[PDB]
């Protein structure tokens, strides 16, 4: 403050007719900083840069990031972020924000599990200003330091709603014909297989049960079969592996289904996305007919 | 005074049967649930059923 | 969870998740055979594409994203006018302004943490057949997944797990830089900074081992005189009393 | 004899790492002008029923 | 006396004047926010900085704080947010103030909140239930104030006294009321919502 007069009573100071000295940044300089900002997205990491706690010599390693600072946060690749920049005086007083533009990220997270350690890369924005005229103008205002400032997007304006795996669903033959249920969550999760060698494994003595059983993950493949070469795959006792296809010239739908009404089929045409936000953020559990793209 | 009507189109029906004792037949199926009236609004001919 | 369905193709077939490297495709129907749920279906009645992705050689789940294309007025508007009403948060450490300014936004809003989805659990604790299914995988989220405070993580048993035991969550860890928040200021807007009739009062000098109270002005104890007499020309003290001219 | 009372099975699939597609090979359900690549029905959140 | 654009005789009254025809529509956005179950009504009023203040010129209809597919229990909190679309505001005023009358029961004392003091040129604002100062319900009647014709004034301790005043009340004559009654061509029409 810029006072005019003072007194001093009982160890207390009075200050009358004062002006609050407020120092702002002119619009032309704000626009110059906006134009001179070379913003780019980089793939940075933490100071340690090597997580030796995690290895591929164990059944389960929980990637725990709470032992570090809050700089573990990153940026969603397809999101829009409204960026800015601040400046610090000689006293530590931060100036206002200089809006530089809404800029979209371009690099995703990346975790690579090596034999004895894992490497995580955090996307980070990076603003570069090299116009010496602008920097000298900023310095002339008494500023010394600078810092990044951002406005994060709200759930309504988010490009990305959530991220998660895709799990095929299942449907019973009789219920599907009845449409009481038409689909339902698969009791077992059903990942896709990268190769077709498991089919040859399920033949003769090739398959040892200690390896584990791949679930029925193909689209219309019935969950069940009559071939003893793949007996360990059977998930329901009352299944006969009836294909969900019939010749209309021979039999009706009801008659065809009556051969095995307790038979189930997989359904990759109708899926169930499982994201952490749905489980943890209660706002996503109340969506009703939301228009989104996959 | 009667002013109008209601355009019935479908009916959502369900059934449940529980028996104290088991079935008579040792290999009997027991309670069987059939398809009844669980149809969309488009099939409005079979309304009020 | 979220449940949705791919739309049928324009020919009437079913759209399906693509098969990687043209391996492990759908069960093709025989000639002139229709699905039991859709007698009036085209030949084949199924459409499936492939993705030429070679870096994956083990079993996988198609990791996918609920894209949204059109978003009007993201942050309330693109103008300085809308930006004024926005609330800003700090991001990154302060760097010195040398011959050039090189900022790096370290703190964002997205995490990358292991997520154990308890997809299925038992209907009851006394039924005959029950299934427990979990899928532990890494994912991006705006919620600190590592705030899960239950100890039933990464154990082979996973027999008695349930929503009551498996994924208890402590929301507090998903906190932003809310305490110190800033916002844009309009240059040409006229907000006054001159108070001709106003007296600020500091705290009584402690005269102990702390700061000088006089140098710390907070404007929390102001006093305004009448403006129809004039500005505060002078303040003076005389015999234990302040007098203002 | 040996009548079943309670059987339970547990499974925890572990994904040690995620491999991301390049931008060119990204799969989009919607591609305007493509007959086959139709979109997605309105999303729904299942809670209890 | 430091302003020289006085063009009408109403520019000097204690209560502010509105020149532009403000068009403010409020619609409910569902998915984000934190509101209490019940109905909410929005009230608006211009006010100059260190100056006059207009009456409540526009009040939104009742908006329902409910889920996208069902009503809300009496003890449930809903994640709703209301977008306010200002159009053709009186830019001559420094700020436009927003209130929110919230009812949690039938004919209960509502919970008025002072949402924000937005600029008179802003075109959109989304009112999440978080921000807002809970003002007393009774002071929505003191906005603008009465119009009095005093005789004398004083000024002590930054407080103004006004003695021997007449409450200028402007009524409509009976003949004009009857003329309006006779000239009213009332009819019933079959309208709908904007979406239709």
């Amino acid at each position: 403050i810029a006072p005019y007069t003072m007194t001093q009573k009982d160890n207390t100071l009075f200050l009358g007719n004062y002006t609050l000295k407020r120092s702002l940044i002119s619009t032309e300089l704000k626009n110059q900083i906006k134009s001179d900002s070379i913003v780019t997205t980089i793939l940075g990491g933490l100071d340690d840069a090597i997580e030796s706690e995690w290895n591929v010599n164990t059944q389960y390693n929980s990637n725990y990031d709470l032992n570090y600072d809050s700089r573990i946060k990153g940026f969603q690749k397809g999101e829009i972020y409204r960026l800015g920049i601040q400046f610090q005086d000689n006293k530590g007083k931060w100036s206002e924000v200089v809006f530089i533009g809404d800029y979209e990220c371009t690099e995703r997270f990346k975790y690579t599990q090596y034999d004895t350690y894992g490497i995580t890369l955090i996307p980070r924005f990076k603003v570069v200003i090299s116009n010496s005229t602008t920097i000298q103008a900023i310095k002339n205002l008494g500023y010394i330091n600078a810092r990044g400032v951002v406005v994060f997007p709200t759930l309504e304006d988010r490009n990305i709603l959530c991220q998660g795996i895709l799990c095929p669903t299942v449907a019973n033959y009789k219920d599907r014909l009845d449409n009481s249920p038409f689909v339902q969550s698969s009791w077992f999760s059903r990942p896709k297989q990268a190769t077709e060698t498991w089919k040859t494994e399920y033949s003769g003595t090739n398959h040892l049960s200690e390896f584990g059983e791949v679930p029925y993950f193909q689209h219309n493949e019935p969950i069940g079969s009559a071939s003893l070469s793949e007996i360990t795959r059977w998930e329901i006792q009352t299944s006969l592996g009836l294909v969900p296809y019939y010749n209309p010239s021979t039999t009706n739908a009801k008659d065809f289904v009556d051969g095995s009404p307790s038979e189930f089929l997989v359904d990759e045409n109708i899926v169930t996305m499982h994201s952490p936000d749905v489980e943890f953020d209660d706002r996503l559990q109340n969506i009703t007919n939301g228009k989104f793209k996959l | 005074r009667i002013i109008g009507t209601t355009h019935l189109t479908n009916t959502l029906s369900d059934i449940s049967v529980i028996t104290s004792t088991p079935t008579y037949g040792n290999y009997a199926t027991g309670f069987y649930k059939g398809k009844v009236a669980n149809m969309n609004i488009s099939t409005s001919y079979y309304g009020g059923r | 969870h979220l449940v949705f369905a791919f739309n049928y193709t324009e020919s009437g077939k079913q759209l399906i998740l693509p098969m990687k490297n043209n391996n492990n495709g759908y069960l093709a129907p025989s000639a002139n055979s229709k699905p039991f749920w859709n007698p009036t279906a085209p030949e084949g009645a199924v459409y499936q594409d492939s993705i030429n992705f070679t870096n994956e050689n083990r079993a996988f789940f198609w990791l996918a994203e609920l894209y949204r294309d059109s978003v009007v007025n993201r942050f309330g508007g693109d103008t300085e006018e809308a930006i004024l009403n926005n609330t800003w948060l700090p991001s990154g450490d302060s760097v010195i302004i040398g011959d050039s300014i090189n900022i790096e936004y370290t703190e964002g809003d997205t995490y990358y943490q292991r997520y154990d989805c308890l997809r299925t659990f038992a209907y009851t604790n006394e039924d005959q057949n029950s299934i427990v299914d979990i899928v532990s995988f890494m994912c991006e989220s705006k919620v600190n997944i590592d705030g899960r405070y239950d100890k039933n993580r990464g154990q082979v048993n996973n027999l008695a797990v349930s929503p009551t035991n498996f994924n208890l969550f402590n929301p507090v860890y998903s906190q932003k830089n809310n305490f110190f928040t800033f916002r844009t200021i309009d240059y040409e807007r006229f907000s006054i900074n001159y108070f001709p009739n106003s007296i600020t009062v500091t705290k009584e000098k402690s005269l102990g081992e702390d700061i000088d109270t006089w140098t710390n002005i907070t404007l929390a104890t102001t006093l305004d005189l009448d403006g129809d007499k004039g500005e505060i020309v002078s303040l003076n003290t005389y015999n234990n009393e302040i007098f203002c001219f | 004899a040996a009548a079943l009372q309670r059987k339970i099975i547990s499974n925890l699939k572990f994904a040690s790492q995620n491999n991301y597609l390049p931008n060119q090979s990204v799969w989009e359900a919607e591609i305007s002008g493509d007959a086959n690549h139709t979109g997605i029905t309105p999303v729904n959140s299942w809670t209890e029923g | 006396i430091t302003k020289d654009d006085y063009n009408n005789a109403d520019d000097f009254d204690f209560v502010g004047t509105i020149h532009t025809s403000s068009k403010i529509e409020v619609s409910k956005v569902n998915g984000s926010g934190a509101f209490g179950q019940g109905v909410i009504q929005y009230a608006f009023t211009y006010y100059n900085k260190y100056g006059k203040e207009t009456n409540i010129f526009r009040t939104s209809p009742l908006l329902y704080i409910a889920y996208s597919d069902r009503g809300a229990s009496p003890e449930e909190t809903v994640s709703c947010s209301f977008q306010i679309n200002f159009t053709e505001l009186d830019s001559s005023y420094d700020f436009i103030r927003v209130y929110s009358i919230h009812r949690t029961s039938i004919d209960a004392t509502p919970t008025v909140r002072k949402v924000a003091d937005l600029a008179t040129d802003t075109k959109l604002y989304v009112d999440t239930g978080t921000t807002g100062e809970i003002v007393d319900p009774t002071l929505l009647l003191y906005v603008g104030g009465e119009e009095i014709a005093p005789y004398t004034m004083t000024q002590k301790d930054n407080t103004l006294f006004l003695g021997n005043y007449t409450l200028k009340r402007s009524l409509i004559s009976t003949e004009l009321k009857n003329q309006i009654k006779s000239d009213s061509i009332v009819t019933t029409i079959l309208g709908g919502l904007d979406d239709a």
